[PDB]
RNA sequence: GCUAAACCUAGCCCCAAACCCCCACCUUACUACCACAACUUAGCCAAACCAUUUACAUAAAGUAUAGGCGAUAGAAAUUGAUGG
RNA sequence: AGAAAUAACUUUGCAAGGAGAGCCAAAGCUAAGACCCCCGAAACCAGACGAGCUACCUAAGAACAGCUAAAAGAGCACACCCGUCUAUGUAGCAAAAUAGUGGGAAGAUUUAUAGGUAGAGGCGACAAACCUACCGAGCCUGGUGAUAGCUGGUUGUCCAAGAUAGA
RNA sequence: CCCAAUAUCUACAAUCAACCAACAAGUUAUUACCCUCACUGUCAACCCAACCAGGCAUGCUCAUAAGGAAAGGUUAAAAAAAG
């Protein structure tokens, strides 16, 4: 036979059945919206069109991303958007001679950032890619804050932004008592990703994360049929008591 | 493979304790080094190498005396215990070391080279020229990993600012602190070349077997 | 003389076939999952 | 030479997820669902502490706090 | 090398022969060499009541008026049980007539239950 | 940065699909490693002194290292931002 | 039962929850009382209450297998209403 | 004359539509009861060997293009979408 | 056990146009009709299952009469293990046995029990020996209806044309 | 079918274990507990060899107190087998 839905609509049939349809919305649309990460490993072609030489027509061009590999480890670093890159080589770099596999990865370094908003000092496993990324950002803090999802794929990374915004949405006194002007200027210097706290709590979250969290929000001793029953017989009572 | 190596004590003892041979097996299970494997069933005698440790909160150089010098399976020279305050030591003994003998062991370089007894552990430094070392160490407060094996002498060579060159058995030279203690004589059990195992039987014994392939 | 390689042990049996062995590593769920939807009522030895 | 291979030690502990070192965050572990799950984080619970305690399975205080502690250290002769 | 037929105690060598229970519930435990401890409280003491003079065998006669299956709801229980006094007491804060908050100090625990038919 | 670009081309896609690649689509070419790339110095400003590079107030190309180990992280120099220029020439206007 | 809903609202005796079986399989389990904290329990951490990614696919085919199922019976369940509207 | 020979339906195939569902049990599974963990399809096969290479709505179009320029591979812009 | 396109041929419609969009058009277009089989390798690659047989190893056990000789891989010889030579047997009692004759039989012996090594891998007192009766490379499922210039087949009636230059 | 925790210890063989002779070198003190016999195997002519002159560890009997039946009836040809 055949199914009523194709095989790639159960993803998106399964989060509005179940636990996964009380998530708030703006959770699904962050969830679901799908963006490119900015290219990495390749030139990308300036431009939507392009004179070819060999014959001299004008011919479209897309730009296809190399699909690119980052193991676990990554997780719990920033390496930016770099990866490995699984794939082959021309022997030579001539096309008669073997395909050979090769894989390319990044050059890690071990180093210390300090974030201002958690006003603490982390060690963390980056690339060059990542530093020169920072030093064009203006600092970690704002590295992690408007970098998107994509572009930073590592869970550590959307941690620390989820931090990072909850502490500014909260304006909480924790980051530095003692001199609340301190704390004023940072919290300013940074007022633009100011979000409400009912956006902040989810963002980064993985899609289980998320499904636990909403789990426990909800779970709840059931309520004694006792007073539900009194309830109920007080209200009859009282209606019956003013007729 | 579930292959949880026999080497977990941690607590120091003269009992001996209960050796699991290995076969050549690693811990994955399979052949790493080929004709190990069988023969008689031993125990181990954790003999102690630092032969300059002193008891618990007492220091200085101390004097030990043996009580007997017996057979061991695992190593080749004749081991010894040693008693000293109260602490009993299994040490690996030279050549002329009969029950009921002492020995000193010190740390403690004189003014100029204190001729030592032949059982006797000193500092590098403060032996003379051209003596017979054994259970020389690389570097100090490590433990003897050099010359233990039967009836091996290593000489030593000459001295200078702060370090002393001996010669291995190997017959060749190294560089090791002063401060390094070994000790003087011969390691026991010499002419322990000439033994003429006789049968394939005697190598099984031992825990050899005849292995062909060795790829 | 061949033909009797098979000397019965309910110890090696339950060891090397059994529920716990297949559910210790993906390829013996993947084992008993195969077996599952071949409808067998014999899932593990 | 220290006695006792490293490989026979109970182990070094699994590296911590980082959710923990973020000042603001409550980390969602799997306490929850009281179960392992190996795509959150591993709890943190408190030491516990048996309200009675079985005779089968009591463990007596270190040696230092019984009632009959000497610190001279006496030398006994039994069999 | 028979897989059909269910595996009971009756199967395996002898270390399988004795971990193998057959249903039955412990009442004690192992103490050092192998001697067994038995529990007074681990051994379900019956509750029989005294018969005498009862009036109710074990069948009814077939003069019996029939009835309609009614069956015992939580509506059906309140109303009888705590809404009278309730009623009789709005003439003129919920432990009083029967509620239970919580199920700590009391011997047979509704939620979960720790005690048995 | 390893950056890499096909020996194969591969076909258009359109604007709604997404290109569907074949066995032949992942050889390779190494167009550049970004790490041999001569040295770059990057653009920073100063909150305290020191002799050796220069004093407060002003401007400074220095290397990325030496910038990111040493005169970062401690407090004597910030990034060279459009939001810190405006706040730096204050401390030369009092002056 | 009735006196439990009063009580404590709730509606099963015996606690339990809804879990996945290591094969993929929504289960209800059924809590076995205890003694200690269940962090501490060798065996019940043994214990898979989580699906890896291999069953995915065997979940599938099991829930098409149970599908022909269902089909087969509705198709030959019209088939046996044209006949008995043919004699 | 034995042996046999004959029969109908039990069901099934392809569509359409609709998104489908008390106790015990991961230890030796079906056992009431004690201190680690998951995250590029190679190649058969064609080239009459084989080594680069070799497939996984309609129309434009088997066109541009790719290719031991051999075998073969191959778009897009635009167009419009209860039954036997 | 003969599935289908490129043309062509036959019969229809319409005909400088045909076609129910896209295609063709110097009588062409649109439609239909006709024509291209079955069984079979040794193999290859991927993922599972196997060391209850056998090879080796580990843990903890067991056996070895009697005589001769006294600490020995000692001699004769039972249990036990192996399998020299001959005969029986060859769908056999047995997919390697039986009867006799033989080698070892306190050792490099033999053996019960649980564990380990996994397939271009293991193990090997090297014989290409053994890894569940068939190992110069296990077995099962999948790619797989592998491919096969090679072998074998290819089913109603009747008629008619029909054979040995060469590259 | 087992064992409450912690520290301590735990140098010298087995061989009738004594003579000679060797090498292959072979648990407790403190703390906690005054609880009692539950649960399972128990059969047979039996297991691995498709049904079988084959395979099957240990204790004891060493020719048996235990266990069994080499000939369905006949005649006494050849060829064959064992003696
Ligand atoms: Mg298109
Ligand atoms: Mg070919
Ligand atoms: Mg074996
Ligand atoms: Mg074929
Ligand atoms: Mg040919
Ligand atoms: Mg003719
Ligand atoms: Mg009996
Ligand atoms: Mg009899
Ligand atoms: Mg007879
Ligand atoms: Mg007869």
């Amino acid at each position: 036979p055949l199914h009523k839905y194709p095989v790639w609509l159960w993803k998106r049939l399964q989060l509005r059945e179940g636990i996964c349809s009380r998530l708030p919305g703006h959770y699904l649309r962050s969830l679901e919206e799908e963006r490119t990460p900015t290219p990495v490993h390749y030139r990308p072609h300036g431009a939507k069109f392009k004179i070819n030489p060999k014959n001299g027509q004008r011919e479209r061009v897309e730009d296809v991303p190399i699909p690119i590999y980052f193991p676990p480890e990554s997780q719990r670093g920033l390496w930016g958007g770099e990866g490995w890159i699984l794939g082959q080589i021309y022997a030579n770099n001539d096309k008669l001679s073997k395909r050979l596999k090769k894989v390319w990865k990044p050059q890690l370094f071990e180093r210390e950032f300090y974030s201002e908003i958690l006003d603490k000092k982390f060690t963390v496993t980056v690339t060059m890619r990542t530093l020169d990324l920072i030093d064009e950002a203006y600092g970690l803090d704002f590295y992690i804050l408007k970098t998107p999802k994509e572009d930073l794929c590592s869970k550590f990374g959307m941690d620390l932004k989820r931090g990072m915004l909850l502490r500014l949405a909260r304006q909480d006194p924790q980051l530095h008592p003692e001199d609340p002007e301190r704390r004023a200027a940072i919290y300013d210097k940074y007022k633009e990703f100011a979000i409400p706290e009912e956006e902040a709590e989810w963002v980064g979250l993985t899609l289980e994360e998320a499904i636990e969290k909403q789990r426990l929000l909800e779970e709840k001793d059931p309520v004694p049929l006792f007073k539900i029953y009194v309830a109920e017989l007080i209200q009859q009572l009282q209606q019956q008591a003013l007729s | 493979a579930n292959f949880v190596s026999w080497k977990s004590r941690t607590k120091y003892t003269i009992t001996p304790v209960k050796m699991r041979k290995s076969g050549g097996r690693d811990h994955t299970g399979r052949i790493r080094v080929h004709g190990i494997g069988g023969g008689h069933k031993q125990r181990y005698r954790m003999i102690d190498f630092l032969r300059f440790r002193p008891e618990e909160t007492k220091s200085g150089p101390f004097e030990e005396k043996v009580i007997q010098v017996r057979y061991d399976p695992c190593r080749s020279a004749d081991i010894a215990l040693v008693a000293g305050g109260s602490r009993k030591r299994w040490i690996i003994a030279t050549e002329n070391m009969q029950a009921g003998d002492t020995i000193l062991n010190s740390n403690h370089i004189g003014r100029m080279a204190v001729a030592a007894r032949e059982g006797d552990a000193h500092p590098l430094g403060a032996l003379p020229v051209g003596t017979l070392i054994n259970n020389v160490e690389s570097e100090p407060g490590r433990g003897a990993q050099y010359i233990r094996a039967a009836g091996t002498c290593g000489v030593l060579l000459r001295k200078v600012n702060g370090t002393a060159i001996i010669q291995l058995p190997s017959k060749r030279q190294m560089q090791v602190l002063e401060t390094c203690v070994a000790t003087v004589g011969r390691v026991s059990n010499v002419d322990h070349n000439k033994r003429v195992i006789g049968k394939a039987g005697r190598n099984r014994w031992l825990g050899k077997r005849p292995n062909s392939g060795r790829w | 003389a061949r033909g009797n390689e098979y000397q019965p042990s309910n110890i090696k049996r339950k060891n090397k076939h059994g529920w716990v062995r297949r559910l210790s590593t993906p390829a013996g769920v993947q084992v008993i999952l195969r077996r599952m939807l071949k409808g067998r009522k014999s899932l593990s030895h | 030479y220290e006695w006792g291979v490293r490989s026979t030690r109970k182990s070094e502990p699994p590296p911590l997820d980082r959710v923990y070192e973020i000042p603001g965050l409550e980390p969602i572990t799997f306490a929850g669902k009281m179960h392992f799950v190996p795509w959150l984080a591993r709890p943190i619970f408190p030491p516990w502490d048996r309200g009675y305690k079985d005779p089968r399975f009591y463990r007596s205080p270190p040696l230092h706090e019984h009632p009959l502690y000497k610190d001279q250290a006496c030398y006994i002769f039994h069999h | 090398a028979d897989r059909m037929s269910k595996w009971t105690s009756k199967r395996g060598p002898r270390s399988f022969r004795g971990r193998k229970g057959r249903g039955a519930k412990g009442i004690g435990f192992l103490t050092s060499g192998w001697r067994f401890v038995q529990i007074k409280e681990m051994v379900p003491e019956f509750v029989v009541p005294d018969l005498t003079g009862f009036k109710l065998k074990p069948y009814v006669s077939y003069l019996a008026p029939e009835s309609e299956e009614t069956p015992l709801t939580a509506a059906q229980l309140f109303s009888e049980a705590v809404a009278p006094a309730i009623e009789k007491d709005f003439k003129d804060n919920l432990e009083k007539y029967g509620f239970e908050p919580t199920q700590e100090g009391k011997l047979f625990q509704l939620y979960p239950r720790n005690f048995l038919r | 940065t390893v950056i890499v670009e096909r020996w194969w081309k591969v076909p258009l896609a359109g604007e709604g699909r997404k290109p569907r690649l074949h066995r032949r689509h992942r050889v390779y070419k190494l167009v550049e490693d970004t790490k041999h790339r001569p040295k770059e110095n990057l653009e920073l400003i100063l909150t305290q002194s020191v002799e050796n590079v220069g004093v407060r107030g002003d401007l400074v190309s220095v290397k990325k290292s030496l910038g990111r180990n040493r005169l970062l992280p401690q407090g004597l120099a910030v990034y060279a931002s459009p939001e810190n220029k405006k706040l730096f020439e204050e401390e030369k206007l009092l002056r | 039962d009735a006196l439990r809903l009063l009580q404590t609202g709730q509606e099963r005796a015996r606690p339990g929850a809804w879990r996945r079986d290591i094969f993929g399989r929504i289960i209800w389990h059924k809590f076995k009382q205890w003694v200690i904290p269940w962090h501490l329990n060798k065996r019940y951490n043994r214990k898979r209450f989580f699906a890896l990614p291999y069953v995915d696919h065997f979940l599938r085919l099991e829930r098409e297998k149970r599908a022909r199922i269902k089909a087969r019976k509705e198709n030959l369940e019209r088939k046996k209403a044209k006949i008995l509207l043919k004699k």
